[PDB]
């Protein structure tokens, strides 16, 4: 019956959709419920939900596909919603560099408090009573 | 005994314990974001989990090389320590484990390759002189999922090269905040394998085979980040733990050295006093 | 050195500088532990441990006290054994063995019966 | 922290009384977290309000030479 | 504030009984008004170097002292 | 670092002041980063170089007994 | 245990005097059976009350007092 | 501010307080350096380090020794290149040229004598 996107970092779509038409690495495939049990590697490209009226679109990186007759699993890497390709390799940039910087603050404010607690023990050590 | 020495020793031990408390705090609060992290991976972990089961494990499926055991040459380590200190038995631990399981059954360096997470390890297998071939350090307190991605698929197409024939995980598990128990865990190949009680026959669309070769890499990235995230969250509970030891010795060490100062203020105002009533007994 | 020798001063000076070295780490080891230090003092700690466990010893006088018969120690075989441990041939064995000992072939013999 | 009044509470109007009880609170909250403010983002509201309401609190009390304010 | 203050000075360079008598010439001049129905209040700038100058006086008039020579 | 000359400078020879000026500034830097080297992750490599030319410095400023040397 | 033992008091509002000189009391009347070949045990409940008591007596004496003012 | 006035109690605290944040990243500075602070405490080490050499004086008395004639520098004038040096005027003119001068038009000069 319904779809639903998931990523190592998190859920990211889940809905109410009929209509879904992922592209596999072996050609394009389309689900409507009561489907088969389908596996299918999916390549780097977006998958149209296509049955609220109007597609809907949502990129996936990495990527694999899981449908059931009860509902749709996709099993993706990168999950973003705008969807058009060259979004995804422009957010993995942008996060790239916020990942860098995070793992540069996250650095800094380590060492600042064991700077802190290097001099309160050189302290004791000075003080030696 | 020197009062005013006695004086600055517990000053400068209280601030030692108010430094190691508001650290505890910190890292109280980075182990919630962890485990909130961890319980975000899980329904990714679970279903890749039963997706590589009902392929694996139906229709034979041990044609792939993740599934069968080659013949061993040499074998592969990854080992999953800190960027950053202070936490107590983490790191020790951990690379005491890697270095016992080395030392026992190679006995040489050519059969054995080790690949490090954390500049604890990195800096631990360069001062003890092993391979460190895949070496990234510098990570974020929550970590995502591409920066171990690179790393995780690095290992393992240098596992499908035909170079590890074999590798395991080395990581401290996070049960409840004061254990952090060492697991190794084996990473591939994918021998120890279970079914979720309950199968249901799979159609493959390309083939089995090029399902087998787009899955299994996931499957041992998804292990891979899984045992980073576990191994993240044991790291924060380790030094919060750590902290806290920190602030109890600092505060028993407060405690005897008020003891001590009571003493020698009493002896200075004693002292003092014999002193000027000798002086005026004097005259 | 020339009232006693080259060797037994170089050894005592090391004695005293390891132990005094172990002694400027005791706020270290008292408040964040062994675990921070950079792996050449707690390699200072390990050897310190059992130099100042070895400089223990049994009397004659205390057989009165515990039942151990006592021991004499010459200079030459204390020297001997104090090098051998600052050299770190005795890293193996655990602290509590070089407790109350007079020679190092009575600390091996005591490692022994402990099971080490 | 360390100020006493044994007489104070019976040394206030009732207007400062209803008022200043719950700023004798707001400083104990901040100077007992003033030390492990430096660093961190320790909690979201339960520690990071009570350092800034301690953080006015503190520029609120704060006054110069020569200038009494009446009571109200 | 002029206007309905008393200042009753005994410096440094004063002598010492003087810094002793001028709290109770403080309290002396704030009694009054005290047992007239007023509200007086009587500030001591540092009672410290008041103890100070009866410990002095103490101790020149051989006084046998207690702590910190204090009588 | 406690001791102190106070007529120091004009004590020492001219060839004294020239090379020891930067001693004490080199032992001076040993003896304030030391302080952080006694336990913790690292230092860098510059102030590592810092720590080994006042390990040098140390060794340099050690004598045996009764051998007195001269200033040249 | 009223066959074979002797109480000695000196309680607290007894003088520094009968203080001071209660453990030795209680000796003298031990060496009697000592001294007759027989064998007493002897309790001293709290010395440290004879150390002060004796130092009262000996600051009461006006003799100079050493470390925390114990003669 | 009822001696000195309003201004020169304004500009007088606020060399206090840059001065004394700047006396709080000593040990950071020595240690991690220079490019990890942030681009907001640098700002502060940076009018730090031109407020603490903007501090030092040529005196008449060193004459003899330096050659610099030395200078008689009024409060008010202090007051107004302390001020100028806080609000940012000066912020383009080199770590040196505030050495070792009076007023703040001296440092306008010895920068020009510098190059810059």
């Amino acid at each position: 019956i319904h779809v639903s996107v998931v990523t190592p970092d998190g859920p990211v779509y889940e809905d109410d959709v009929e209509m879904v038409s992922v592209k596999a690495k072996s050609g394009e495939l389309g689900i409507l419920p009561g489907h088969i049990p389908l596996v299918a590697p999916l390549e780097i490209s977006a998958a149209r939900l296509k049955k609220g009226g109007k597609t809907q679109y949502i990129a996936v990186s990495g990527g694999f596909l899981e449908v059931r007759p009860d509902k749709v699993t996709i099993l993706a890497q990168a999950a973003e919603r705008a969807e058009d390709i060259d979004v995804l390799r422009a957010k993995a940039a942008k996060e790239r560099a916020e990942r860098r910087l995070q793992s540069q603050q996250d650095d800094i404010d380590f060492k600042r408090a064991e700077l802190a607690l290097k001099r309160a023990m050189n302290r004791l050590s000075v003080a030696e009573m | 005994a020197s009062l005013r020495d006695i004086k600055t020793r517990i000053n400068a031990t209280k601030k030692t314990s108010q430094i190691t408390k508001a650290m505890e705090m910190v890292s109280t609060s980075k182990l919630n974001r962890a485990e909130q992290n961890a319980k975000s991976f899980v329904p990714y972990m679970e279903k890749i989990q039963e997706v590589v089961a009902n392929v694996a494990l139906g229709a034979g499926g041990a044609s792939h090389p993740m599934l069968v055991s080659r013949p061993v040459k040499k074998t592969g380590y990854l080992v999953i320590t800190s960027d950053r200190g202070l936490a107590g038995a983490y790191n020790s631990n951990v690379l005491r484990l890697v270095y016992q399981t080395i030392q026992k059954r190679h006995a040489s360096p050519d059969e054995y390759a080790i690949i490090v997470i954390g500049r604890v390890g990195l800096s631990f297998f360069r001062k003890r002189n092993m391979p460190v071939i895949l070496d990234i350090t510098r990570l974020p307190d929550q970590p995502s999922f591409a920066d171990i991605k690179e790393i995780a698929r690095k290992t393992v197409g240098l596992f499908a090269d035909g170079t590890f024939d074999e590798l395991y995980m080395y990581y401290n598990h996070y049960v409840s905040a004061i254990q952090q128990e060492v697991t190794e865990r084996k990473l591939l190949p994918l021998t120890d394998l279970a079914e979720n009680k309950q199968r249901t026959v799979y159609e493959f669309e390309p083939s089995q085979e090029e399902i087998l070769d787009v899955l299994l890499p996931q499957y041992a990235e998804s292990l891979i980040y899984g045992a980073l995230l576990d191994a993240k969250a044991s790291e924060h509970a380790a030094r919060m733990t750590a902290m806290k030891n920190a602030t109890d010795n600092a505060n028993e060490l407060i405690r005897t050295l008020t003891l001590s100062y009571n003493r020698a203020r009493q002896a200075a105002i004693t002292q003092e006093i014999t002193e000027i009533v000798a002086g005026a007994n004097a005259l | 050195p020339e009232i006693v020798g080259e060797e037994h001063y170089q050894v005592a000076r090391k004695v005293q500088q390891t132990l005094q070295r172990y002694k400027e780490l005791q706020d270290i080891i008292a408040i964040l532990g062994m675990d921070e230090l950079s792996d050449e003092d707690k390699l200072v700690v390990h050897r310190a441990r059992r130099i100042q466990f070895f400089l223990s010893q049994n009397f004659h006088v205390a057989e009165q006290f515990t039942g151990q018969p006592g021991s004499y120690v010459p200079v030459k075989e204390t020297v001997r054994g104090f090098k051998e441990i600052l050299e770190g041939k005795y890293d193996h064995l655990p602290e509590d063995a070089f407790r109350l000992v007079g020679r190092i072939e009575e600390v091996v013999e005591k490692a022994k019966a402990m099971g080490v | 922290g360390l100020s006493v009044s044994r007489v104070g509470g019976a040394a206030q109007i009732k207007a400062m009384k209803k008022v200043a009880g719950t700023l004798r609170l707001d400083l104990a909250a901040y100077r007992e977290l003033e030390a492990f403010a430096q660093f961190g983002s320790d909690l979201d509201k339960a520690t990071q309000a009570k350092l800034a309401r301690g953080a006015r609190t503190v520029e609120v009390l704060k006054q110069d030479l020569h200038q009494p304010i009446p009571v109200e | 504030a002029l206007d309905y203050t008393i200042v009753v000075t005994a410096s440094a360079s004063q002598p010492a009984p003087l810094l002793f008598l001028a709290p109770y010439a403080g309290v002396a001049m704030g009694e009054y008004f005290m047992y007239k129905g007023k509200h007086v209040l009587v500030v001591y700038d540092d009672l410290s170097k008041q103890a100070a100058a009866y410990r002095e006086l103490s101790l020149l008039l051989r006084r046998p002292p207690g702590r910190e020579a204090y009588p």
